[PDB]
């Protein structure tokens, strides 16, 4: 979930 | 984004099921701990 | 950011408690529904 | 929680 949230924030 | 959201929602569902069985395990462990303390006192008296 | 992480963790355990009581009421609902079905079949036979 | 995790990832 942390990785997915970071990816969503980046993109 | 759609695939990420679908995978996240599937993770929410399976994680809720995991939480359900997790506190099932936790309630079982609490009941076992209480009954084992009671049975330990009972069996120590019954052995003595 | 530290405060945000702390709030996330705290609400994570309160969410765990909420789903624990959710499983408790799920078990209660299942028992009540099974009892109601049993009593309804009994009521059908005794009406007959 | 998802919204707050996304906010933490953004900031």
């Amino acid at each position: 979930m942390v990785k997915d949230q970071q990816e969503a924030e980046k993109k | 984004i759609r695939d990420l959201e679908a995978s996240i929602a599937r993770y929410k569902e399976e994680y809720a099921v995991l939480i359900s069985e997790a506190q099932a395990i936790k309630a079982d462990l609490a009941a076992v701990e209480a009954k084992v303390n009671r049975s330990t006192a009972l069996l120590k008296s019954l052995s003595a």
